[PDB]
């Protein structure tokens, strides 16, 4: 929480144009037109095995090309 | 006619009426040109370019309680124009996660039925 503190302290005392982008930027939601809301990224591991229904790329690990 | 997006889309979605009139299109144009490819042209219609991949690991990487169906009206096409092992044992090759051929996908989606 301390750190947390000084973090959002430095951003606020920073009036840049904010060109540090912390994001994946408008990266695609699943809808035929709704191609907005910039995203993030996170990892899982083993356990649950399951059949995967719900994806968005055919398998991937970073951005194609 | 974009004839490999209406197949692509067509096992994607899971339906398999749209299939078999896809595969007979396929067939009938495939007799239309028989000069020198018939093995080479029905590969190519079935198979891109950028990531080589089939109708049938698209058939795979998605799945949907139609998927057995989907494979056993697609193997038996590749069957009747003999070119099955040229299609099954075919391997994505867009070099970045080559290899992976369609055969490697179905024990990882944990199919254990239609392996």
């Amino acid at each position: 929480l301390q750190r947390a503190r000084t973090i959002l302290e430095f951003e606020k005392m920073l009036p840049e144009w904010l060109r540090s982008r912390f994001r994946m930027g408008e990266l695609c939601k699943v809808a035929d037109e709704d191609f907005r809301l910039c995203l993030r990224i996170n990892e899982v591991k083993w356990t649950e095995w399951k059949t995967h229904v719900s994806f968005l790329n055919e398998d991937p690990g970073p951005i194609r090309r | 006619k974009r004839l490999k997006k209406r197949i692509f889309a067509a096992v994607s979605e899971g339906c398999v009426e749209e299939l078999r009139e896809l595969l007979q299109d396929l067939q009938d144009l495939c007799r239309r040109r028989r000069g020198l490819d018939v093995p080479d042209f029905l590969m190519h219609k079935l198979t891109a370019s950028d990531t080589g991949k089939t109708c049938l690991m698209k058939a795979l990487l998605n799945i949907n309680p139609n998927t057995k169906e989907i494979v056993r009206i697609l193997l038996a096409f590749a069957e009747e124009n003999d070119i099955l092992d040229r299609f099954i044992n075919a391997e994505y090759t867009e070099e970045a996660y080559e290899g992976q051929t369609a055969l490697n996908i179905a024990i990882e989606r944990r199919q254990g039925d239609i392996t």
